[PDB]
């Protein structure tokens, strides 16, 4: 429940995971890097981390295919601003993430850019989950999975599904039918509130 | 429908010097609640305060409140 | 040039010496005109002690060049010391300006106001204006509590520098002249995150910022949120009203507010607009589902500013612990209920508070939030999970909370209590299969390639 | 001011109408403010004209700028003549006088242009 | 015939003398609040809501009397309005806050009778002026709906309108007519004959706080956190007059003097605590 040196660690994810607005590839690398170390964290002590979810769906719009259009979730949408989105590179394959992604890169290729884009939408995919995964109890799975569901149906638009490949296709297609089937389980499981059942005192 | 209650929160505990717990019945009465002080001596603290008596506990701002913890420490510099 | 201030001083003193004791009169004079460039000379310099010798000879010229007993002193010269001082890149010489003599004085403070006025009527000295009017802070009380007076406190009992409302009033005119030239993005921000407590104050009637408030407050977003104080100070003072001020409010409350700056000064309006009286349970219990939806989303160091006012509200209206705990009172919806699970009747992205159904709902984000990395935030959900016994719970002890007090916290514990480790460590720290030990791997190494 | 304007012209205000009659930003409000408020403005602000009839460079200026901004509000409803008709009336008292109300001046501005000869004949005297 | 009526503010309530315009007794026997003092029309007993959701009942000479009749707490929830009959001398009405309007005779220890029907805050209702209106009460909630109870069937409402703002304030005609029901800035008079509406009017940039009628049930005048108040007619309904205060009001009444009910003053209670009483005397 506590520690002096851990759960501040969890609180340092915190502050970098809710706050940088990615300006960088380099960033939304890093992000993903402490997105599956807060994974790990968490893990079989099932707690539950806003700002993860927030920056999940925050760079699944921000790698912009088309648009962030609107009624996206309730996470702050921000802006790509040196154009930091997917292409037209539905040949470019998805790799796995490599730490020299935390290297910055101006004069970087518009190849490289598509390829780490795509590594970077399939690890998020992969990411996306494994926290369903972990995250099927939390009786808030709707209320915290229904913008994921959303951005999710957004990108399996034909506008975006043109700049996609059928691989990222195929994993966000297993994406949506796991959470439906999951938001079908919490909607039946779900019951209203009884909380203080006082035990009266003698 | 906008109502200012700035006044509407009033009949809870207060802290003092001594004891912790402290509802609202009148300023004489909490301060004979008030352990070591009397009926007598509470009225000549009220008038010593400028406090109207016709208020209640609760209804009294913090500079006159610590007025009254004020003059409950030193009763001497104030005459007596 | 230190010779020349000192003879530019021992002028100065035999300037006053000479005012002081008193064909001929027109040279007497114009050494005094002579002495007005020279001390435009030496302020385009000590340009600090310059200003000094200015003010000290400004009130010789009011003192005694004039026979009436009235102290006139000159305000077109003074309104080139004015221009100067603005156009001067020296910002210790605008310090100095501001708290030593216009932070003081009165005088100075209406006729600088008045100077202002004049020579904005006729964007580097825009700013260098604009940091001088922010550095005027506090509005004085009453024409008793004006009191000061660098020359001639007036006699005259019904004079204008004597009247509170005319000092207000030019003050008001330096204001609007710059806010009708306009001013930049940045400078409109601060002057509406100040304005409330040292600028709205200084208006004899600031209508005209009801106008330009309820503009930039309907152009939407955080610069709504900083003029929301704006608008309820008006309605406090003068109280103009909005047409539909709580659904406007409904609207405002959005994702971003939680990750705000300004969520602090905007949750201290939030608690009063919610701590009036004459409010509905369907439009509180709109406002607590619509913040908790935003909870799930919220950063920790907003969630503790928020859920010990979700106490407060369910203390001080009881009827929306319904929220708090729904009992089905029939067997038929029993068994409708545990045939197919509740669904939510509280409809997100609604338009009117008071028509969302966020009564029948339920504070399912709150009872999952107790979930929580953060072991206070667990308790600060637990609080509302276990009993209403305290009387109230203050915000200011969860105000001003963020990650770096959340940081400075956990290192201003103790330098080590003796910790707890995780033992059998797997070697398979970095291993991609490790399918001899049946672990199975981290789930980082499998999404990560370390070659 | 515009939506000070507004608010004080649908309840029927005069201290706010005089908060704003107080006061380029008289042109900024009229083209703020609304249509069957300009004439409500326009009945009360004959009455004005009607009840004090001293400086008019404020007022007049604004009935002007008002029947620039929102003049064919008016026509769009027109049913309110009398609004506009009880102006037309109090527009002819107040050219009575100028029957001869220069008739007025100028032997009175020649009287006024002997004193400014007979102050120039003394401060050279 | 009398020289008595009664304010609130705060947790005590407050009688004044006509005459005198004076406080004419305190009383401070509220656990509370006091969220109207009410005085049977006989002229000796008030009858108050605290926000504890008890009631007082007691009685009071024409000094300072304070002998406590009964009260009851079965609302378990602050009552906000309560009301005599105006025609018998034993039963009276209070909505509560919570949904409930509810029906009480003096004499047991039970309320007569309860209608439900409101979701919101409930929070004004009396009874219907007639003598053919023998057994009717409305009841204005914040739910945006007034509703009207026949009291001999303890159903639903016999009559309901819903507005499209929290209803502030209701009250109906002598004439057993009509009814204004005051809902934010304007306000509608509704007929109860034919359960039409009849007109919306507003002149108020504020929700108007209270409502009360003038001098021989010919005029009405509107109170609003304008500080506003304003006169209209009974038959044209137009503007006739208003006056503005310096505070945001939150209360009002004109009161008469005696036979022909010829009216003394106008008191208004503010949002800063000011009682002011302009006299008009002939």
């Amino acid at each position: 429940h506590f520690h002096q040196v851990c759960t501040p660690a969890m609180l340092a994810i915190a502050r970098y995971l809710g706050q940088k607005v990615p300006a960088a590839l380099s960033d939304f690398a890093v992000g993903i890097y402490l997105s599956i170390l807060a994974l790990q964290y968490q893990d079989f002590a099932k707690r539950y981390v806003p700002e993860m979810m927030n920056f999940l769906l925050n760079t699944l719009c921000a790698l912009a295919p088309e648009r962030a259009k609107s009624k996206l979730g309730n996470f702050p949408v921000h802006e790509p601003p040196a154009g930091i989105r997917i292409k037209d590179a539905t040949n470019t394959p998805i790799r796995q993430l490599n730490c020299g992604d935390c290297l910055r890169k101006d004069e970087l290729s518009p190849a490289e850019t598509s390829s780490l884009q795509i590594a970077i939408l399939s690890t998020a995919t992969a990411i996306l989950k494994s926290a369903a995964d972990t995250w099927h109890k939390l009786p808030a799975f709707i209320e915290s999975f229904q913008p994921a569901l959303s951005v999710a149906q957004h990108l399996l638009t034909k506008p975006n599904a043109s700049h996609l490949p059928s691989s990222l296709t195929s994993k966000l297609n297993d994406l949506a039918s796991h959470l439906s089937r999951l938001l079908q389980l919490s909607r039946l499981s779900r019951r209203p509130l009884e909380l203080h059942h006082h035990r009266p005192l003698a | 429908s906008l109502v200012s209650g700035e006044k509407t929160n009033f009949n809870h505990i207060l802290r003092l010097l001594n004891t912790n717990v402290d509802g609202k019945q009148k300023v004489v009465y909490a301060l004979t609640q008030i352990k070591g002080v009397g009926r007598r001596y509470s009225n000549l603290v009220c008038k010593k305060a400028d406090v109207d008596l016709k208020k209640r506990a609760g209804e009294l701002t913090s500079e006159e409140l610590e007025r009254l913890v004020t003059i409950i420490q030193n009763p001497l510099a104030y005459k007596i | 040039p230190k010779w020349s201030l000192a003879a530019a001083e021992a002028l100065c003193r035999v300037f006053v010496r000479l005012l002081a004791a008193g064909t001929i009169i027109n040279w007497l004079r114009d050494r005094l005109s002579d002495y007005d460039g020279v001390l435009l000379s030496m302020l385009q310099s000590l340009a600090v002690h310059a200003l000094v010798l200015a003010m000290a000879v400004l009130k010789a010229q009011a003192q005694h060049l004039t026979d009436r007993e009235e102290a006139i002193f000159p305000r077109s010269f003074f309104l080139e010391i004015i221009a100067v001082v603005l156009e001067s890149p020296i910002e210790h010489l605008r310090g100095h300006f501001s708290e030593n003599f216009v932070k003081k004085y009165d005088d100075i403070r209406f006729y600088t106001f008045e100077a202002i006025k004049h020579f904005l009527t006729e964007e580097d000295v825009r700013n260098n204006v604009f940091n001088l009017l922010l550095s005027i802070e506090d509005v004085p009380e009453s024409n008793d509590s004006l009191e000061n007076f660098f020359i001639e406190r007036p006699p005259k009992k019904k004079h204008p520098l004597l009247s509170l409302s005319q000092h207000k009033k030019q003050a008001q005119e330096a204001w609007l002249a710059f806010m009708h030239l306009g001013l930049s993005k940045e400078q409109r921000k601060k002057v509406l995150e100040v304005m409330s407590a040292s600028i709205a104050p200084w208006f004899t009637k600031p209508e005209m910022l009801m106008d330009f408030l309820t503009d930039c407050y309907n152009s939407g977003g955080s610069v709504s949120l900083l003029a929301l104080s704006g608008v309820f100070y008006l309605i406090q003072e003068r109280n103009l009203d909005y047409p539909e001020f709580y659904t406007k409010l409904y609207s405002l409350l959005d994702a971003d507010i939680l990750h705000s700056k300004y969520r602090s000064r905007f949750f201290r309006l939030l608690d009063t607009f919610l701590a009036s009286t004459h409010l509905p349970a369907v439009l509180v219990a709109s406002f607590i589902k619509r913040l908790a939806r935003l909870a799930l989303n919220a950063p920790p160091s907003a969630i503790v500013v928020i859920v010990p006012w979700f106490y407060n509200l369910f203390k001080k209206h009881p009827l929306t612990t319904f929220m708090m705990h729904r009992v089905p009172r029939t067997k038929e919806e029993r068994e409708k209920l545990e045939k197919d699970g509740l669904d939510d009747p509280f409809l997100p992205n609604e338009t009117d508070p008071m028509e969302t159904r966020a009564i029948d709902s339920c504070l399912w984000e709150i009872v999952q939030l107790q979930s929580h990395y953060h072991p206070n935030v667990a308790t600060i959900c637990k609080i509302i999970s276990e009993q209403f016994t305290k009387q109230a719970y203050n915000l200011e002890d969860f105000l001003d909370h963020s990650y770096g007090s959340l940081l400075e916290a956990e290192m201003t514990k103790e330098v080590k209590k003796p910790p707890v480790i995780e033992f059998m460590i797997p070697k398979h720290i970095f291993t991609k299969a490790a399918p001899e030990e049946e672990k199975k791997d981290s789930l980082l190494v499998s999404l990560w390639d370390f070659g | 001011l515009g939506t000070v304007l507004n608010q004080a012209l649908r309840t029927d205000d005069s201290d706010l109408l005089e908060s704003c009659l107080q006061t380029l930003i008289i042109q900024n409000t009229i083209n703020r403010m609304d249509s069957s408020l300009a004439g409500t403005l326009l009945s009360k602000l004959a009455a004005r004209m009607h009840r004090r009839p001293g400086r008019a460079f404020g007022l007049m200026r604004w009935i002007q700028w008002t029947l620039v901004a929102h003049g064919g509000a008016l026509v769009t409803q027109p049913d309110l003549i009398n609004r506009l008709t009880e102006l037309s009336r109090v527009l002819e008292e107040r050219s009575r006088g100028l029957s001869s109300l220069l008739a007025l001046k100028g032997k009175l501005d020649m009287l006024d242009a002997q004193l400014k000869y007979r102050k120039a004949l003394k401060m050279a005297g | 015939t009398n020289d008595l009526f009664a304010v609130t503010a705060g947790p005590r309530v407050e009688i004044f003398s006509i005459r005198k315009r004076e406080p004419l007794k305190t009383i401070g026997r509220f656990d509370s609040e006091a969220h109207c003092g009410e005085i049977r029309p006989d002229g000796r007993v008030l009858v108050a809501g605290e926000d504890t959701g008890r009631m007082q009942v007691f009685d009071v000479g024409q000094g300072t009397r304070a002998v406590i009749l009964k009260t009851w707490h079965i609302h378990k929830q602050p009552v906000w309005v309560t009301k005599w009959s105006p025609t018998e001398l034993t039963t009276l009405m209070s909505c509560s806050d919570d949904k409930t309007v509810r029906l009480w005779d003096l004499p047991s220890n039970d309320p007569t009778r309860l209608f439900t029907g409101h979701t919101d805050y409930v929070r004004c209702g009396a009874f219907m002026p007639g003598s053919a209106n023998s057994n009717l009460l409305v009841s204005g909630s914040y739910d945006e709906t007034v509703r009207v109870w026949d009291a001999r069937a303890p159903g639903g409402a016999v009559m309901t309108f819903k507005h499209a703002d929290p209803i502030e304030d209701v009250l109906p005609l002598p004439s057993g007519t009509t009814l204004l029901a005051a809902s934010g800035n304007a306000i509608s008079v509704l007929d109860l004959v034919a359960a039409k509406p009849l007109r919306l009017i507003t002149n108020h940039q504020k929700t108007v706080t209270s409502l009360s009628l003038a001098s021989q049930g010919r005029r009405v005048v509107s109170g609003s956190l304008d500080g506003h108040v304003k006169v209209f007619e009974t038959t044209s309904w137009n503007v006739v007059a208003g006056a503005k205060y310096p505070s945001p009001i939150l209360s009002l009444s004109v009161i008469t003097a005696g036979a022909s009910h010829d009216d003394r003053h106008l008191a208004v209670g503010m949002q800063s605590g000011v009682l002011s009483i302009r006299t008009r005397l002939s």
